[PDB]
């Protein structure tokens, strides 16, 4: 019953602004200092702000101070996270998090007062870069060259993400590798396919990758077939 | 870099003990109580101890909490394979104002044995090359455990240019795959007689070549 619903993510240029939501349930809302922290893509937790049960105190990192304002509407349960002037290294999965104790604790003479976060959310993921919507080429990787043959495709030069990819329609997923994307220098991704499938089947089965990038309105099925 | 030191890195074997410490200065644990959160794959971190050695309703008698004065510990008893997971401190800094957590330490619980990995190279499609663009793409798959390096060649002579590689990611088998990426001109595909993805695992290298021929 206890529990913490953020939205607001999603994919801009530099310069641009975003607002996270975090919509509380199970407990009074207004009796606990509320948090946001990011990850970045595979590295640690870094904490990004604090405001207090009422809303009259606020801290935040440096990094951000001056472009991300945080607020709070008690009258209806949500933490917000105002991002402006958005920067590439803002780019990350933003939690928001609520204090385990309550103001009774956390609402001092002098200060506000930290003694652990407790909730947290599901998280809500923001990228920010250069790149503009892309979708990708999609070149066969044809088999050649024991009785077995590796046949793939190559998912190229897209944003953002995500990719999906599956084989003849989803009925082919025996032998099937589909590999996380490869962020290039440009700020496109790229990613491939591959299945191994009888090198005795070639000549009577087709192999098909299908592959949609929703972001750009891209489905493409595209044949794998022996070289010649 | 971080404020709170922790080791990047720690393991043991199913069923021992292992130790994880949290190292900081007056500002932040010498004053303040520490938290320790887990966090698992793809989810948000939990709470598994406040008030430097507390442990809250539903986590289990296993995990433990100290405090030596600047520096804290986690303690995690009888080692399930299901605790492997990013572990992180976490406390109020008085001079920063701000909660500051530790770097991270990635627990990794042995026993899984050792797997080599399966190399698929691929060479330009006819596709691609009429597009003027050629690609070589390096598969790498079913390895353990999950660190690689690739190195490409042309020739016998190194190739550092236009090479692209993902880190490794964890696959549902619980093995691990990686993938790298030689972008190159038509021209320079077609001047060179060989092009070979080398794969090294553990100090064991393998290898794939192609040729435009």
């Amino acid at each position: 019953q206890v529990q913490l619903v953020e939205s607001g993510g999603g994919v801009v240029q530099p310069g641009r602004s975003l607002r996270l939501s975090c919509a509380a349930s199970g407990f009074t809302f207004s009796s606990f200092g509320m948090h946001w922290v990011r990850q970045a893509p595979g590295k640690g937790l870094e904490w990004v702000a604090v405001i207090s049960f009422d809303g009259s105190i606020k801290y935040s990192v440096d990094s951000v101070k001056g472009r991300f304002t945080i607020s709070r509407d008690n009258s209806k349960n949500t933490l917000f996270l105002q991002m402006n002037s958005l920067r590439a290294e803002d780019t990350a999965v933003y939690y928001c998090a609520r204090d385990r104790l309550n103001y009774y604790d956390s609402s001092g003479y002098y200060h506000y007062k930290y003694y652990g976060m407790a909730v947290w959310g599901q998280g809500t993921t923001v990228t920010v870069s250069s790149a503009s919507t892309k979708g990708p080429s999609v070149f066969p990787l044809a088999p050649s060259s024991g009785g077995t043959a590796a046949l793939g495709c190559l998912v190229k030069d897209y944003f953002p993400e995500p990719v999906t990819v599956s084989w003849n329609s989803g009925a082919l997923t025996s032998g099937v590798h589909t590999f996380p994307a490869v962020l290039q220098s440009s700020g496109l991704y790229s990613l491939s396919s591959v299945v191994t499938v009888p090198s005795s089947s070639l000549g009577t089965q087709t192999y098909i990758c299908n592959v949609n990038h929703k972001p750009s309105n891209t489905k493409v099925d595209k044949k794998v077939e022996p070289k010649s | 870099q971080s404020v709170l030191t922790q080791p990047p890195s720690v393991s043991a074997a199913p069923g021992q003990k292992v130790t994880i410490s949290c190292s900081g200065s007056s500002s932040n644990i010498g004053n303040n109580y520490v938290s320790w959160y887990q966090q698992l794959p793809g989810t948000a971190p939990k709470l598994l101890i406040y008030d430097n050695n507390k442990r809250p309703s539903g986590i289990p008698d296993r995990f433990s909490g100290s405090k030596s004065g600047t520096s804290t510990t986690l303690g995690i008893t009888g080692l399930q394979t299901g605790d492997e997971a990013d572990y992180y401190c976490g406390t109020w800094d008085s001079r920063l104002s701000a909660v500051v957590f530790g770097g991270g330490t990635k627990l990794t619980v042995l026993g899984q044995p050792k797997a080599n990995p399966t190399v698929t190279l691929f060479p330009p499609s006819s596709e691609e090359l009429q597009a003027n663009k050629a690609t070589l793409v390096c598969l790498i798959s079913d390895f353990y455990p999950g660190a690689v390096t690739v190195a490409w060649k042309a020739d016998g002579s190194p190739v550092k240019a236009g090479v692209e590689t993902t880190k490794p990611s964890k696959q549902s088998n619980n093995k691990y795959a990686a993938s790298s990426y030689l972008s190159l001109t038509p021209e320079q595909w077609k001047s060179h007689r060989s092009y070979s993805c080398q794969v090294t695992h553990e100090g064991s290298t393998v290898e794939k070549t192609v040729a435009p021929t």
